[PDB]
RNA sequence: UAACCGGAGAGGGAACCCACU
């Protein structure tokens, strides 16, 4: 049970290393994410949802025309031209069902790139995005209260747009229960999942305390609300009470002590969350600087420019805003003398904590989320096919349904939807009379696997009965 | 009813739900618990 | 490197007259 929870928690920490898309990996803030959500791509209504970088759905369109029709190859291209002319995206987030969905994504990329249809005057790349959490975040009750008119395809496009915006907000908008509907190991059902749910909550609290939460979005956006359920010292009831207080009196945050000046939160509980609450506005209230380190961070910022203080909380603005712009002087600050002054006033050995105070003075509200990771083929294959190559093993018999001949070869599919190419060596031809005696075109035939090349659309399938044993 | 003790106390909500059966660890228990966690945290 | 279709036991009666073996 300990090693199963460790193997599950490693996949959780991998999945809790969020990396949403940003503008150029940094007009307006964020990226206008046009999420595409397909249903079948076979002359079925495929949906698109343009949600802006502020975190709100802005537009939507349908697409019931695809290249169903067997020969009208520009109807999907013409529909995507008329739809992309009616949309102003900044990133195209496409889902994936089969390899035909990858070919449709390639057609959408040919429509976007070969016409400058990423801004209407300049090409903007279409990013491949796996769809496993958005397929279970479009059936959630939160996505059933944002709109009640449209089907789940539009909610899947909106879930892909929100996942490209931030995956931690999706993890902070599913109850925890809802985390136990995503499987990371095939043995987490036999063991008790109460401690596994508490470890998932521990990893979510760790991510929320590393990244941080904004309070000026939890009174405006419902998608960015319910974020205090994973803050330090603020549980579900305390987070719901804080949201009810901030939405009942219309209270806004201009500092961090606004719940201590109005008597909204406990003193010791506010000191626990004195480095986990952040506001858009004092100047060190949107950072991890506590109220017992305000006049030390400001003293090190005054010492980082050699500027005389004006009773600094905001008055010495040259030492305070120019250090938020760029690191001005770090050789004028000495952490040995700073720790010595902290061992006579303040009363505590703060020598490497002042490195974090300096980092907050340089770039406050830093996010520990990792960079956006683009799909590299095994990540693509595992995403769109939902089957990994570690599952298959040499020695197992798999049924393959042949569909087409390549020129003499055997091109088929599996039951899991993976394209396999059996060469003429197993079919018993090179260019000679062909493998009808080995396998039947159209039908499915069991064969013993001898190779695993699912990424490159290859599979070794012995059609000889003497090789199955 | 039962949320007033969570929302009206000067204790954290996570700290309340982290030592719910017995709250707090005293000074005289501190070193013995440190040695017990040192012996038991190694397996 | 493809291909669109689909739903099923209905339903009455009383009275009178004519006719058949």
């Amino acid at each position: 049970k300990e090693y199963v929870i460790k193997a599950c928690s490693r996949k959780l920490y991998n999945w809790l290393r969020v990396a949403p898309y940003r503008p150029d990996q940094q007009q307006g803030k964020g990226i206008r994410v046009l999420g595409i959500a397909f249903s079948s791509a076979r002359d079925h209504p495929v949906f698109c949802a343009l949600v802006n970088g502020e975190g709100e759905v802005t537009d939507f369109l349908r697409l019931p025309h695809f290249t169903e029709e067997r020969e009208k190859k520009a109807q999907d291209i013409e529909t995507l031209k008329k739809f992309l002319l009616n949309k102003k995206p900044h990133v195209v987030t496409v889902a994936g069902e089969n390899r035909d969905a990858q070919m449709l994504i390639e057609d959408v990329k040919r429509i976007v790139h070969e016409l400058d249809q990423g801004q209407q005057l300049s090409s903007i790349g279409v990013e491949l995005v796996d769809n496993e959490l958005a397929i279970l975040y479009m059936n959630s009750k939160k996505s059933e209260a944002e709109f009640r008119d449209y089907p789940p395809v539009l909610r899947q496009a909106v879930s892909l747009a929100r996942r490209i915006q931030d995956p931690l907000i999706e993890f902070a908008q599913v109850c925890s229960e809802d985390i136990l509907c995503l499987k990371f190991h095939p043995l987490q059902e036999h063991v008790v999942k109460e401690e596994l749910l508490n470890a998932l909550y521990c990893e979510f609290i760790n991510r929320v305390n590393e990244v941080g939460v904004d309070v000026n979005r939890a009174i405006a956006h419902p998608y960015s609300q319910a974020l205090i359920q994973y803050v330090c010292g603020l549980g579900p009831r305390k987070g719901t009470h804080l949201l009810k207080i901030l939405k009942q009196n219309n209270t806004r945050l201009e500092s961090r002590t606004q719940l201590v000046t109005m008597c909204h939160m406990g003193p010791k509980v506010f000191m626990n969350c004195a480095g986990f609450l952040k506001i858009d506005t004092e100047v060190l209230d949107g950072s991890r600087v506590h109220p017992e380190t305000y006049e030390w961070a400001r003293k090190m910022a005054v010492d980082a420019l050699e500027y005389d203080e004006s009773a600094e909380d905001a008055n010495p603005a040259g030492a305070l805003e120019e250090i938020l712009e760029n690191p001005e002087r770090l050789k004028d600050l000495d952490l040995d003398a700073f720790a010595e002054e902290l061992e006579r006033q303040g009363y505590g050995d703060k020598h490497i904590t002042l490195y974090d105070i300096r980092a907050e003075l340089s770039c406050r509200y830093k996010d520990l989320r990792t960079a956006y990771r683009s799909p590299n083929t095994e990540e693509i294959f595992n995403m769109l096919t939902k089957e990994t190559p570690e599952t298959f093993y040499i020695g197992k018999l798999i049924i393959c349904n042949v569909t087409g001949i390549a020129h003499i070869g055997v091109k088929t599919r599996l039951d899991n939807g993976v394209t396999g190419f059996i060469p003429t060596k197993f079919l018993s031809d090179k260019v000679v009379k062909r493998p009808e005696e080995r396998v039947k075109v159209g039908m499915t035939v069991h064969c013993r696997i001898m190779k695993i090349d699912i990424e490159k659309f290859s599979a070794d399938l012995t059609c000889r009965t003497s090789d199955l044993m | 009813d039962q949320d007033n003790e969570i929302r009206a106390t000067d204790l954290p909500e996570r700290f309340q739900l982290r030592s719910i059966p017995v709250k707090g660890a005293e000074d005289d228990e501190l070193e013995e618990e440190a040695d017990w966690i040192y012996r038991n945290a190694f397996a």
